[PDB]
């Protein structure tokens, strides 16, 4: 009678549920549910408010029982007795003036054991509500409201009134054969190629949760291997190939170190490769069809991940929009938290993708929108979003798709494991996307850089203290960069000298004149020192910002309409005088840039508005300056950053050119944390040691090479 | 050359780097070049005439064998088509080239046979030193050494083959690169396993079969294990390092013809059996009747489900069988014509349109399941024509159980014509018409309520006032509304009268409002389930309304809690909401909770240009701070705020917008006007820097 996706497993603990949940509803019996992460709890939970919606039900069974509302309340270790209070309170409110016998409204405590033994002691009041609904009030009918508590964690069964408990235990393998089965009861054709593989599926699992430590994979990628190779072999006509299975179990058994999930799985088999860049893509760009992956949970260090997804799988204009924790002094707060689940359900509605970066906190609020689990009116498909009581259904576009960048670590400790089981894991880093030949160049490159450094030289220079922003994947990225912007042409031994001098190029951008110099000095002149200083101070421009600004407008992509450009200084930042004389320059090709700076900035709200000012305008090339000086500043810069690209493509309508030059002033020495750059993706990085144009020494540097201090008087 | 040698020779003290600075010049010069320019240069330029003693050459040859290395682990061979003019510099450059190209663990047979038969160095290599013996003088003592392993390694592999000894893994190899070991064992013989090999790859060829048959045979019982419960020992042993003279008796010149006994040793029945379970494992069909322990399996389970199965295949190129089991079997290959077709081409191993009976039969089913449905909708929407030309169709089940036995051309004539008149009808259509027959109520009231078309974007927005502001809520309206507009045909301007051809003329605008929409059913379905609310509709604020009224008149104070109330912005601000002129509301008064419970409404609300929302989450942003930052002052024993009260104004209310009131005799009451969150963020920077 209700209506349910052909790919949903009709198991038994799934009828079981609903059939408990029904029951328990219409006589208002205390329900407890426990089970590992795909237990099909929550999934009848929705299944169940979807189904007895009344008389507006799908059958005729529902529609001669009572209706339901659910008010949910997700428990955790932090929670407090008020909150079930306001749930109870509210549901009741919702039972107030109504028929109960054609009317119910159920609390539903998601993850109850998460505050079981919490200090607060927040059940303790449950043994009163699912009694009377009233702690000291007075009873009354309306007050008495049924409830659910659903929970992957142990429960205490003299905290549940005495009620119905139900636990579930980790399936075996004729129950998981007997869940594919259901899977692929769509097609008996497709169900039958397939039915080779469900018990070597099975075995495969157990093996993989027994040898992990942690409970990182579930019985959702179980399933979600199984939906993956009914679709292929569906689409294929035909009995599934080996790299079909081989695409189907990284997608799903993919993520973790210890668990190859291949040899596990074959164990009888041969197929050749799959990368996990090819997985990502499968996920966002998978070839009318419930064909529906999970969501992403991209796993990285240092989120390099990032500029790896932005450019390489979306470098047009659908580029995706990035969700991220505002660094800004005073945006930290539970607004953020609105703001940004306002733009989740904005994306969902509008199809556009979604980068989480750092948002961990954002999983009360989305943990029903990963689990897949929807509700259609219309052919549209509607998944539950929340903010702290509140929780309404979202409407999800087909071409929406949710990509949650973090760190292996903070996964593997703080991340909770039903979180990561509603997730497809993968782990991206530069190493992972480079070849061989790739790798050596890295290799060589931090060689000639520690040539670079110090030669044959008196004094030890860093690294960093030459090229700014340096870090351990510097020259990574910078390899990554060059071939993203070569294309996907082949190795070659050509290919390799041109990789490692356009990467000794990009590096040397980002270098100080002094080392440069130092570098001609000790070698006693020399090729390689006079070509790099060429290359420096003659092919590139760091004398000024207006020459490195007409150089950039001058060579700049014209099939890209938006260029980002970090650079680094040790100088003064801009001021008005210094945008004016650049307005005097670029006369005709933009209008005066607009300069703006972070640390002026307390919310980030009045950034993007200065922002959309600025980029509301109707001028063909608007350069925009975002200045700052570091001295907590890197997540202000990586939020404005963030918040500069996702402006930029909400107003991606016409051919503009958007050129964007974060400025960051630095000291030569330091005074606390280490400026970090090379942040790869779109963003080149540069070194202009001063800004301004040099009235008094109106001479480029590399001309007092050749002239004395006497010279100057003459 | 030359300058460089006499520059780096002058005899300055090695303690100061005259030669070394040189010499990484030059390598630098030469580095630049493509390595394969370089190693050009190095065997064909005329540059050491004068010995190679020199450090300049030492350093050449140094760079060079650094870009063969670099050449090799490249994979890219460099020996084609290359042109030598010195034989010691090419001695040095195929040197290198076996040396590096050689594996880092090259001592295990089976890297270095691959290594020897994929790259093609190799075979470059190989062909010189058999064409010419005078480039081996000028080859390395290590790559000689190498060179020597490798024929061993292919003496051995040949005594094998031609013997019969060899492991599978290595004879796969071979078989996949058989051009590359023979011509290799050419080259080095210059210094029978042809025939040999055919043998061996004959006898792995019947090896990997009887495996396949194996494994054929395991997957089909493989499907009733949740049923009923040394071969797999055997199948299982990893064949890739087994020796062939084991598993499979090789024909070598020691016999002509003789059959094979695998590591099975099968019994010839066994081996048929497994035979026929290997052709016929891709059958459905066969997939079926195995489904009706140790051995028997034969004719236990096997035979008879193959005599059935045989005794459908002949039923099939003779079209006696009966529709009962058709029925049975065939069910799920409907709408799967080609799925169909192969499981028949399959059957040929001792017709095509024949089975065509089974499609059309499919499809005269459906049209019975459509003729249902047209009735229905004949009673949903009351029609009166005469339709009884389908009651023939919806006897067929009341003559099912007597049809069955009617064979297939012999089902009967009348309906093969009624086939053709519901032919157009698809099952989508079928599902469309089902959903409208389905709901009666909701017809009439349609019919009641709108009575038209024209009636229609009325009611709409009616709807759209009361739908729930949401998005669930809010999209109940497109669909009914999608619906009344292709449903209209059947809905509202249908005679009561028009029998079936005017009906499928009719019919025929539902055809493209369907085609244009494949969820018009589904939209028509759920509002037949909300009929209760679209009713209420007809008898008959939002939070995006209250918050334009914040923006325009509500005023955010902040205070100093009253009655001792503990200090916090629940207590420190309250918004106030004024009527407006005229209107018969009142200044109502909403608390912080209230506040943040109407901003989550309007962040997750239907918002189908966040104009209104923006502006009211800066305001309240603004407040809150403010808020925080007074009481922080009053935390710290800040007297002066004690009776300080703020109004901050959403807008400006006679040109104000923040006014203030410590409420003390010589502070009069200060008020500005302009933005009030630019005004609001500097108060709270003011307010911050004296707190400090």
């Amino acid at each position: 009678g209700v209506p349910l996706r052909k790919t949903i497993a009709k198991n038994l603990a799934l009828k079981e549920n609903v059939f408990m949940m029904v029951v328990c509803i219409e006589l208002k019996i205390p329900l407890f549910l426990v089970g590992k992460p795909g237990s099909s709890k929550s999934l009848a939970k929705t299944i169940v408010a979807d189904a007895m919606q009344g008389p507006a039900a799908y059958s005729d069974l529902f529609r001669s029982l009572k209706q339901v509302h659910l008010v949910s309340f997700q428990c955790s270790p932090h929670s407090t007795p008020q909150g079930i209070i306001s749930t109870f309170r509210q549901c009741a409110r919702f039972q107030q003036g109504k028929d109960l016998q054609q009317y119910v409204s159920v609390v539903v405590l998601d993850e109850v054991g998460l505050a079981e033994d919490s200090p607060k002691m927040p059940l303790k009041t449950l043994h009163p509500l699912l009694e009377d609904g009233c702690i000291e009030d007075d009873p009354a009918p309306h007050k008495k409201v049924g409830f659910v508590g659903i929970s992957n964690w142990a429960l205490d069964p003299a905290k549940m009134n005495r009620g119905i408990f139900v636990s579930r235990g980790s399936p075996n393998e004729t129950e998981l054969i007997e869940s594919a089965k259901g899977i692929c009861s769509s097609d008996i054709l497709v169900q039958d190629r397939v039915q080779g593989y469900f018990a070597s599926f099975a075995k495969a699992y157990e093996t993989v949760c027994k040898r992990q430590d942690k409970e990182f994979f579930g019985l959702r990628d179980y399933y979600s291997l199984i939906k993956m190779v009914f679709a292929a072999a569906k689409a294929s006509n035909r009995k599934p190939s080996p790299q079909d299975i081989a695409q189907a179990v990284l997608r799903n058994f993919s993520g973790k170190d210890d668990i190859q999930a291949l040899d596990i799985f074959l164990a009888n088999l041969p197929s050749e490769e799959v990368s996990p860049m090819q997985l990502i893509k499968q996920n966002i760009f998978g070839p009318q069809e419930d064909a529906e992956s999970r969501y992403l949970l991209v796993l990285t260090k240092n989120y390099v991940a990032l500029q790896i997804l932005q450019q390489t799988f979306f470098e047009g204009d659908q580029q995706p929009e990035i969700i991220f924790g505002s660094g800004f002094p005073k945006d930290q707060e539970y607004t953020q938290l609105c703001r940004n689940i306002n733009r989740v359900k904005i994306c969902m509605e509008t199809g556009k993708m979604v980068l989480l970066l750092n948002l961990q906190n954002l999983y009360e609020s989305l943990y029903d929108a990963l689990n897949q689990y929807y509700v259609h009116l219309g052919g549209q498909k509607y998944v539950d979003l929340g903010l702290g009581t509140h929780r309404v259904k979202c409407r999800v576009h087909p071409n929406f798709r949710l990509i949650v960048i973090e760190e292996k670590d903070v996964v593997y400790k703080h991340f909770p494991i039903p979180l990561i089981n509603r997730l497809e894991k993968h782990y991206l880093d530069i190493n992972t996307v480079l070849e061989k030949w790739q790798k050596s160049i890295v290799e060589e490159l931090c060689a000639w850089v520690e040539k670079f450094i110090n030669v044959k030289k008196r004094h030890k220079y860093s690294p960093s203290d030459v090229f700014i922003g340096y870090h351990s994947d510097a020259c990574a990225s910078v390899v990554l960069q060059v071939i993203e912007r070569q294309g996907p042409r082949a190795l070659t031994e050509e290919l390799h000298q041109k990789v490692s001098e356009e990467a000794k190029s990009i590096l040397l951008n980002c270098a100080t004149p002094d080392a440069v110099v130092r570098l001609s000095a000790y070698s006693l002149g020399g090729f390689a020192a006079e070509w790099l200083s060429q290359e420096y101070f003659h092919r590139q421009r760091h004398n000024s910002f207006a020459d490195f600004l007409q150089a950039h407008l001058h060579t700049a992509d014209l099939e890209r309409h938006a260029i980002f450009t970090e650079i680094t200084t040790f100088s003064r930042l801009l001021t008005s005088h210094d945008c004016e004389i650049l307005e005097s320059e670029v006369t005709g090709r933009a209008p005066k840039p607009t300069l703006l700076w972070l640390q002026q900035f307390d919310t980030e709200y009045s950034f993007l508005k200065e922002v959309r000012n600025c980029l509301t305008n109707t001028a063909k090339c608007k350069i925009l300056i975002f200045q700052t000086d570091f001295e907590r500043s890197a997540q202000l810069i990586a939020s404005a950053k963030y918040s500069v690209i996702n402006e930029i493509n909400k107003i991606r309508e016409n051919e503009d050119r958007i050129f964007v030059y974060f400025i960051t002033k630095l000291s030569r020495v330091g005074r606390g944390t280490a400026y970090v750059g090379f942040h790869g993706g779109l963003w080149q990085s540069v070194h202009i040691d001063d800004l301004r144009r040099s009235t008094l020494m109106v001479s480029d540097v590399t001309r007092l090479q050749h002239v004395t201090i006497s010279q100057l008087f003459a | 050359i030359e300058v460089w040698r006499r520059l780096v020779e002058i005899q300055f003290p090695a303690e100061h780097g005259w030669k070394e600075s040189l010499l990484g010049d030059m390598e630098w010069r030469l580095t630049k070049e493509e390595p394969l320019s370089q190693i050009t240069a190095y065997c064909n330029s005329c540059w050491d005439t004068k010995g190679l003693e020199d450090s300049v050459a030492k350093t050449f040859e140094k760079c060079i064998i650094e870009a063969v290395s670099s050449a090799c682990q490249s994979q890219t061979s460099i020996l084609q088509g290359f042109s030598y003019s010195d034989l010691r510099k090419f001695g040095i450059v195929l040197s290198a080239v076996i040396t590096k190209s050689w594996p880092r663990t090259a001592d295990n047979f089976d890297d270095i046979l691959k290594h020897l038969l994929t790259l093609a160095d190799v075979k470059h290599v190989f062909r010189l030193c058999g064409t010419d013996e005078k480039i081996l003088a000028n080859v390395t003592e290590d790559a000689k050494r190498l060179i020597a392993v490798a024929d061993s390694v292919l003496t051995k592999v040949v005594g094998d083959l031609l013997s019969g000894t060899i492991l599978v893994g290595q004879l796969e190899l071979i078989i996949k690169h058989k051009n590359q070991f023979l011509d290799i064992w050419q080259l080095r013989e210059k210094s029978a396993v042809e025939e040999a090999l055919d043998w061996r790859r004959e006898e792995l060829l019947l090896l990997k079969k009887e495996k396949r048959c194996v494994d054929s045979l395991l997957k089909m019982c493989g499907n009733v294990k949740h049923l009923i419960q040394v071969l797999a020992v055997r199948h299982s042993q990893d064949l890739s390092s087994k020796r062939l003279n084991d598993t499979v008796t090789v024909r070598l010149s020691t016999s002509s013809n003789s059959q094979r006994a695998t590591h099975y040793h099968l019994s010839s029945q066994v081996q048929e059996m497994a035979g026929k379970i290997d052709l016929l494992r891709d059958s459905h069909i066969f997939q079926l009747f195995w489904r009706e322990e140790l051995e028997e399996v034969y004719d236990y389970l096997y035979q008879p489900s193959y005599r059935k199965f045989i005794k459908l295949h002949q039923d099939l190129k003779s079209g006696e069988v009966t529709l009962a089991e058709i029925d049975v079997i065939f069910k799920d290959f409907v709408n799967k014509y080609t799925d169909l077709d192969s499981e028949l081409k399959i059957m040929c191993t001792v017709i095509k349109d024949r089975v065509e009976q089974i499609k059309e039969y499919h499809h005269l089913h459906q049209a019975v399941h459509a003729a249902k449905v047209i009735l229905q909708v004949k009673e949903s929407l009351g029609l009166n024509g005469d339709f009884s030309v389908l009651n023939t169709l919806l006897n067929f089940t009341d003559n099912f159980d007597d049809f069955r036995r009617e064979t297939l051309d012999q089902i009967n004539q009348e309906l093969i014509q009624a086939k053709k008149l519901l032919q157009d009808i698809s099952e989508a259509r079928c599902k469309g018409l089902q959903a409208l027959s389905l709901r009666k109520e909701f017809i009439c009231w349609v019919r009641e309520a709108l009575g038209g078309i024209n009636e229609l974007k009325v009611f709409v927005d009616l709807a759209s006032i009361s739908a729930g502001e949401n998005d669930i809520d809010v999209d109940r309206v497109a669909c009914f509304h999608d619906a009344v507009q292709g449903y209209a045909s059947l809905l509202f301007k249908l005679d009561p009268s028009v029998d079936f051809s005017a009906f499928m003329k009719h019919l025929k605008k539902l055809w493209k409002a369907l085609d244009k929409d494949q969820y018009l059913p589904r939209k028509l379905c759920d509002s037949a389930r909300n009929l209760e609310w679209l009713k209420t509709v007809n008898e008959s604020r939002s939070s995006l309304t209250l918050a334009t009224a914040i923006n325009q008149r509500g005023i955010y104070v902040i205070q100093a809690p009253k009655g001792g109330q503990k200090i916090s912005p629940d207590t420190v601000l309250h918004l106030i909401l004024p009527e407006s002129p005229g209107s018969h509301e009142e200044s109502r008064e909403y608390s912080l909770e209230e506040v943040k419970e109407l901003l989550n409404k309007l962040m997750l609300m239907s918002g189908k240009n966040n104009t209104e929302v923006e502006r009211f989450s800066e305001v309240f942003c603004s407040v809150q701070r403010l808020s925080q930052a007074f009481i922080d002052l009053h935390s710290a024993g800040n007297m002066l705020f004690r009776t300080w009260i703020a109004m901050a104004y959403c807008s400006p209310k006679q040109g104000v917008s923040l006014q203030m009131d410590f409420g003390l005799d010589l502070v009069t009451e200060l008020k500005e006007g302009g933005d009030v969150t630019e005004l609001l963020a500097a108060l709270c920077r003011q307010m911050e820097h004296f707190l400090d």
